[PDB]
RNA sequence: UUAAUUGGAUUCAACGCCGGGAACCUCACCGGGGGCGACGGCAGGAUGAAGGCCAGGCUGAAGGUCUUGCCGGACGCGCCGAG
RNA sequence: AUGCCCCGAAACCCCCGGGCUACACGCGCGCUACAAUGGGCGGGACAAUGGGUGCCGACCCCGAAAGGGGGAGGUAAUCCCCUAAACCCGCCCUCAGUUCGGAUCGCGGGCUGCAACUCGCCCGCGUGAAGCUGGAAUCCCUAGUACCCGCGCGUCAUCAUCGCGC
RNA sequence: GCGGGGUGGAGCAGCCUGGUAGCUCGUCGGGCUCAUAACCCGAAGAUCGUCGGUUCAAAUCCGGCCCCCGCUACCA
């Protein structure tokens, strides 16, 4: 219970595991997706993390697809999102594969609450408008 | 247990949906201006 | 950023004690001496005035002691907002 | 409360109302990127303006710019008024 | 549609990602219940308005279910949507927070889409919250009308607790 | 002489005749109204100064005590 297993198989055993031998061990959703092929923007951020796995491209990898499917490939390094305004850092950790890559990268500010005004209560309605 | 560590390992990654889960709010896409009040009222006036 | 009624030009910060009556408004400021604001008529007609409302008036160089005039009122949204500029410092309010 | 949580309507006669069940568009709102001056005159222009691309950087992605040099064949927001 | 005043390399025109779906709280209109004037399981009965060529799908075959692979006939009193539900007979429950009530959550399978995390809809197993008839107050209805039960168009690539009709 | 008041934000009930801590001005919410005051309704608020006895069982019977006290004056 230190290793990682995802369907019984360990992750080097997976990580040169193809692509559709791969999707029989995803959810419904990220199958189905890997099926009806990636989209070209995808393909443009898949290209850009192959070279960054090899030797190549030492320089921060940045997006604006919050919807890639993360896989065994993203495995180790850490990448990018942008969440409306700036691009936050997500250490890619397994456990993570299957999730999608937007999942991790917040997007409202949590709520604090401070305290009701001119309106909040049929008591201070019409006492303020005269 | 098997709930509770399926619920853990959401917490770990901090995705969205064990934040949720953190702060004991909705999980699956409700709206909440109007329902799931679970605490007391508030004053202002009187 | 904001658009807020800062001191532009000579204005001054009126935050009111007590109406002896008839738009005489005793103003408490930071200067020192007893101020008494009065009122145009442009804004006679829309709004409506109390107590702790500090709000912005504009003083006149005469006598420079009992002076103020409003022009300008301040919302909820903004009194207690121009806390943590420090812009103005409650305790002005309290003593 | 927020970077933004776009606006109009407040008794009858405002609140499943604007045919308003908004993932993109609708979109008017916050973050970022790029295009647009019929027409009269001005610096300039066939010793070649406006204007366009294989490949590579910057970039979220882009001949959008720059590196690189190829092409196209008359006009000109680099300047003023107008539209 | 339109007068006056401001923008005029911008407040004009396109493209990618976010928001309108945020939540201590007050309110308007509704849906489901608090059970026997009922819950479940197996059988038996009877409609009307409307819509379809970017579309409506009979019939056959795979699947436990959502759905999938083929595919006649239809530019319409011809083919299709389209053997409605409350109702009846037979057996279990017997006044209990229950075989009432199904919010809230975990895992797995699918459809539409260029894209389902923020934020779509649908299926199977499991967990099982408040709720035991409602204070002062206030609304709608005079006959095939009120009440009770289902259906069809609109919006629509998918999604009806809504609007307008039966 | 020594004894009393010991209790919601408060004001006092409320004993002996023991089992709702009781009514009123206040506090926040909702009604009524074109809207405000008055009027109607709902919840929140001390849980009896405290140990102890009685008591099946206590503001409710009382004592011990902690606090506030309290009706009262040089006594040649
Ligand atoms: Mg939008
Ligand atoms: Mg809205
Ligand atoms: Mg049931
Ligand atoms: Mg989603
Ligand atoms: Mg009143």
């Amino acid at each position: 219970r230190k290793e990682f297993r995802y369907r019984g198989y360990t992750l080097e055993q997976l990580m040169n595991m193809s692509l559709e031998e791969l999707a029989k061990l995803l959810p419904a959703r990220q199958r189905r997706s890997l099926k009806r092929g990636l989209t070209p923007e995808q393909k443009k951020l898949l290209r850009k993390i192959r070279l960054a796995k090899k030797g190549k491209y030492n320089k921060p990898i940045r997006t604006h697809c919050r919807d890639m499917i993360v896989l065994p490939e993203m495995v180790g390094l850490t990448i990018y999102v942008h969440n409306g305004k700036e691009f936050v850092p997500v250490e890619i950790k397994p456990e993570m594969i299957g999730h999608y890559l937007g999942e991790f990268a917040p997007t409202r500010k949590r709520v604090q609450h401070g305290a009701p005004g001119i309106g909040a209560t049929r008591s201070s309605m019409f006492v303020a408008v005269k | 247990m098997a709930i509770r560590e399926d619920i853990m390992r959401l917490r770990r990654i901090r995705a969205y949906r064990g934040i949720r889960h953190e702060l004991g709010l909705p999980v699956r896409g409700q709206r909440t201006r109007s329902n799931f009040r679970r605490g007391q009222t508030v004053g202002v006036s009187r | 950023v904001i658009r807020v009624p800062l001191p532009e030009g000579n204005q001054l910060f009126g935050v009111v004690e007590q109406a002896l009556g008839a738009g005489w408004m005793d103003v408490r400021c930071e200067d020192g001496k007893i101020r008494r604001c009065r009122i145009p008529g442009k804004l006679r007609r829309r709004v409506w005035i109390r107590v702790g409302d500090l709000v912005i008036v504009q003083p006149w160089p005469v006598q420079s002691d009992k002076r103020g005039d409003i022009v300008y009122r301040y919302t909820q949204t903004q009194v207690d907002w121009l806390l943590r500029k420090g812009k103005i410092t409650q305790e002005f309010l309290t003593g």
